[PDB]
């Protein structure tokens, strides 16, 4: 047959994406809990300015979702070969023209530049329209980062909803939570303002918070409340106002997906994912 | 006709709640709908007789409105051949039989999602987020499943009274991780969620380990806030509920969809603090 190709996109506690070493090889490394750190190489631009040529290279990547693709290919007896998104995104549906496309890790699985998304990937209407979501492989939901001493109440309150631009807030660009923002009228006042200042990634928000260069960050709880446990100048604050899952990524005529959703609730079963909570997710505090 | 449906059900509060009809008029009002449940005559006789009743809550919220989105009818029965769902000699009892065995086309309730009840139904994406959780009196420590109290239940004098409602999916859980935990445990078995809570209250147990989402309600109703779920409700082996609908359904598709959005359109928050808030 053929290798699975595997897309994934940089996304820390999920995806850690590091450079080789000089011999094109992973360095060797240990978590927390003095284990080794199982790496896979990874090729995906190393440029990623908007608007230019993007060159691949290898790259070296681990993680929760990394350690699940692992047991996912062990399981199930296939092998693989892992990319990072070309363009960055996780994947939302635009308008071009009354066409629509989809862009990101979304667009990669239906053109056939990939057969699975392995990442952080949020299930919601709009994208199982177009393709098979696994069971949910973590449960969580929406928050907001921001900095130490930073007092709003959560998502309710009036310097979100009665916004102004003395006080900025924005998530990433072409992800799940842009798509909500956009499809709930009753959100519309902060689509709005959030359209204004959205970011290109994760990493770029959560720097930017810590920058006080924007105010408050909205985005995936996972994400959040990890990053919070490990830099003590962030913190999220009103709880999940949101809630949704990851799921893994396949295209609707693939042979996997009944025994990856099978592997998945075996994993939580068997304390298998809590494992990963434990390595990846669950081990700092402040 | 392929549009009007046979839907089983289990009555679980605040998930299903069962009520009696009007004698007069013998008509389900207000937000309840028409369900049916088969009551038997004598144990010496199969005759019984199918007792008209009204069902309401919040997965009935659910199919009231998956049946306006997807565009069915339905016949909706209460489930008599166990509960939930558990696999006896090989043959399925309680809803899943009812899907396995093609007497519904679908099961819609408080029906947890696991690995082998997926190998005989399909599920829907999950609507409400459960696992295997704690409920202990304030204050009692104990980490988590994984406590030595539960594991090695004997290395405390006295040991641990612990127990959950057998032949669920927690009970399931727990024989396959935990065979010595498990094997203690059964002198515990609760007939109901209503004895374990008693139990608890008065002091003849200690933890009861059940499905997350009706401790958390029940941690929400309880008189003086006493019983709490342990961790800040803290859950193992996280799932959800989720539709059971037979292999190769051709409704699976229209029913996720429809669940997903109104998940994404906040109709989901709306419904759970219809029926799933509690004062503590
Ligand atoms: O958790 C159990 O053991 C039983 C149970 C309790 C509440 C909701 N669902 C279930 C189920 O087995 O589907």
């Amino acid at each position: 047959s053929t290798r699975l190709k595997i897309v994934t996109i940089h996304q820390e506690p999920f995806v850690y994406v590091k450079p080789t070493m000089s011999d094109g090889t992973c360095k060797e490394e240990f978590t927390v809990n003095g284990d080794p750190v199982k790496k896979v190489i990874c090729t995906g631009p190393n440029d990623t300015s908007p608007g230019s040529p993007r060159h691949t290279v290898p790259q070296c990547c681990y993680g929760f979702c990394i350690d699940l693709l692992i047991k996912l290919a062990r399981t199930m007896n296939f092998t693989y070969e892992v990319h990072l998104v070309a363009d960055g995104k996780f994947g939302t549906q635009e308008r071009v023209s009354n066409k629509k496309e989809w862009n990101g890790m979304m667009g990669e699985l239906l053109s056939g530049q990939a057969d699975m998304i392995v990442a952080p990937l949020t299930i919601n209407n709009e994208r199982a329209q177009y393709i098979e979501f696994s069971k949910p492989f973590k449960y969580q939901g929406l928050t907001i980062l921001v900095k130490k001493g930073t007092r709003i109440t959560g998502i309710n309150d009036p310097r979100l909803r009665n916004p102004s631009d003395k006080f900025i807030y924005a998530t990433v660009k072409q992800s799940s939570v842009d798509i909500y923002f956009r499809r709930q009228v009753e959100l519309s006042t902060m689509y709005r303002h959030m359209e204004k200042h959205n970011y290109e990634s994760a990493a770029e928000a959560i720097q930017a918070v810590r920058d006080n260069k924007l105010h408050a960050f909205i985005w995936d709880s996972a994400v959040l409340e990890f990053e919070a446990s490990q830099k003590c100048d962030l913190v999220t604050t009103g709880e999940l106002f949101f809630r949704s899952g990851f799921g893994i990524g396949m295209r609707k005529d693939s042979p996997w997906k009944q025994n990856v959703s099978l592997s998945i609730l075996k994993s939580h079963e068997n304390g298998f994912m809590e494992d990963l909570d434990k390595t990846w997710v669950r081990y700092q505090e402040c | 006709d392929d549009n009007h449906l046979s839907i089983v059900t289990l009555e679980e509060a605040p998930f299903v709640i069962v009520e009696d009809i009007d004698p007069l008029t013998e008509t389900c009002v207000r937000n309840t709908v028409p369900c049916r449940k088969f009551v038997k005559i004598n144990n010496s006789t199969n005759e019984g007789m199918n007792v008209k009743k009204c069902c309401k809550g919040f997965c009935i919220d659910i199919l009231k409105k998956l049946s306006r989105t997807v565009k069915f009818t339905y016949d909706l029965y209460l489930v008599t051949n166990g509960k939930h769902g558990k696999k006896v000699n090989n043959v399925w009892n309680g809803m899943i039989g009812e899907v396995v065995y093609q007497r519904a086309v679908m099961a819609v309730g408080s029906l947890t999602i696991n690995e082998e009840r997926s190998e005989v139904v399909d599920f829907s994406v999950p609507f409400v987020e459960t696992g295997i959780s704690v409920m202990v009196s304030r204050g009692t420590q104990v980490t988590g499943l994984s406590d030595k109290k539960f594991q090695r239940p004997h290395d405390y004098s006295p040991p641990f009274r612990f127990g959950t409602v057998p032949n669920g999916s927690t009970e399931r859980n727990i024989r396959n991780n935990y065979p010595y935990m498990h094997q203690y445990m059964t002198r515990f078995n609760q007939r109901g969620v209503e004895d374990a809570l008693v139990s608890l209250k008065t002091g003849k147990l200690d933890a009861f380990i059940y499905d997350a989402a009706v401790l958390n309600y029940k941690a929400g109703r309880d008189e003086g806030c006493k019983l709490v779920t342990i961790g800040s409700g803290y859950i193992f082996a996280t799932t959800g509920y989720g539709i059971a609908l037979q292999k190769g359904s051709p409704w699976k598709r229209q029913i996720d969809l429809a669940l997903l959005q109104f998940v994404g359109d906040g109709e989901m928050e709306e419904l759970e603090t219809l029926w799933l808030t509690g004062i503590c």
